[PDB]
């Protein structure tokens, strides 16, 4: 089907307790495979997937250099955030980037991408152009000024275009195995008395990869929006997702709610119920 | 400064059963500032030798981190996770269990 | 593989 290609980026400042340290990792769709740590002991671009390994020696020394590189800007950037917002030197402070390429099952750019955040808000953000700037607030706009006249969009679409697009393929490429196969969700419904007069009903996804999927409850066929928990998608440590969503039946009830679940690894999305 | 405070989820890799080696996990999403400190515990102590990821971020700036250990659950012993983070006036303990 | 332009705010 389709899919992505993206680097996130964090640093974080620590005054009085040395330069602030940079984390980067990246993904291709919910897989990842390198990350570059500044607090490493000798801090590199390391593979994190099996299909990267192939990669030479050429290949890991210039990834280094640029994370060691974008570590040092990071660190010019920090300051003048300071600058920019009035701020003193005392606080620990943020600076995200994330940037990368969504295709499409042919391969063409869907949709690029390249923003920033400043102490966990939005700062500045490529816009789906690839070619103009939408800035938070006045201090993203000296930065979009500065990016502006020195036509940074340019820059960034041409990586976006080709360089990000064309990576991405090999990767999917070397690995075909993996990134282009779906696990479907191992599902099941479990039963959990609260009381007398009700019990919750805990329908379950796991071992599935990606990790979208969609899992709902109606009752009588109406979804249950409001009265169902619904976890947040977390992963396993194999690769793998799981997720589950809950709700509170009265006694008696249970056959009148289902569970639905859609994933790109099923045909066709699966209709569960208790089965005591 | 905006604060956001960590959602906290602790479960086993694989759905439990006594006696069989698993991994039990504690994944802290949602939150900001980065800076996190998360245990795993067993019988109230904290186990040794816990990993987790290199901190990443969700398409809403907030972070996410999956600390991780191998374990094997009995019916007797307890599990839990601790978090520690600015918006949390004291350590908050969630505490495993086998049906989440 | 990675963006190797520098970008400075
Ligand atoms: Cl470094």
């Amino acid at each position: 089907g389709s899919h992505s290609m993206r680097y996130f980026h964090t640093s974080v400042s620590r005054p009085g307790r040395g330069e602030p340290r940079f984390i980067t990792v990246g993904y291709v769709d919910d897989t990842l495979f390198v990350r570059f740590d500044s607090d490493a002991a000798s801090p590199r671009e390391e593979p994190r997937a099996p299909w990267i390994e192939q990669e030479g020696p050429e290949y890991w020394d210039r990834e280094t250099q640029i994370c060691k590189a974008k570590a040092q800007t990071d660190r010019e950037d920090l300051r003048t955030l300071l600058r920019y917002y009035n701020q003193s030197e005392a606080g620990s402070h943020t600076l995200q980037n994330m940037y990368g390429c969504d295709v499409g099952p042919d391969g063409r750019l869907l949709r690029g991408y390249h923003q920033d955040a400043y102490d966990g808000k939005d700062y500045i953000a490529l816009n789906e152009d690839l070619s103009s700037w939408t800035a938070a607030d006045t201090a993203a706009q000296i930065t979009q000024r500065k990016w502006e006249a020195a036509r940074v969009a340019e820059q960034l679409r041409a990586y976006l275009e080709g360089e990000c697009v064309e990576w991405l393929r090999r990767y999917l490429e070397n690995g075909k195995e993996t990134l282009q196969r779906a696990d479907p969700p191992k599902t099941h419904v479990t039963h959990h008395p609260i009381s007398d007069h009700e019990a919750t009903l805990r329908c379950w996804a796991l071992g599935f990869y990606p990790a979208e999927i969609t899992l709902t409850w109606q009752r009588d066929g109406e979804d249950q929006t409001q009265d169902t928990e619904l976890v947040e998608t977390r992963p396993a440590g194999d690769r793998t997702f799981q997720k589950w969503a809950a709700v509170v039946v009265p006694s008696g009830e249970e056959q009148r709610y289902t569970c639905h679940v859609q994933h790109e690894g099923l045909p066709k999305p699966l209709t569960l119920r208790w089965e005591p | 400064m905006i604060q956001r405070t960590p959602k906290i989820q602790v479960y086993s890799r694989h759905p439990a059963e006594n006696g069989k080696s698993n991994f039990l996990n504690c994944y802290v999403s949602g939150f900001h500032p980065s800076d996190i400190e998360v245990d795993l515990l067993k019988n109230g102590e904290r186990i040794e030798k816990v990993e987790h990821s290199d901190l990443s971020f969700s398409k809403d700036w907030s972070f996410y981190l999956l600390y991780y250990t191998e374990f094997t659950p009995t019916e007797k012993d307890e599990y839990a996770c601790r978090v520690n983070h600015v918006t949390l006036s004291q350590p908050k303990i969630v505490k495993w269990d086998r049906d989440m | 593989g990675r963006l190797n332009a520098p970008i400075k705010v």
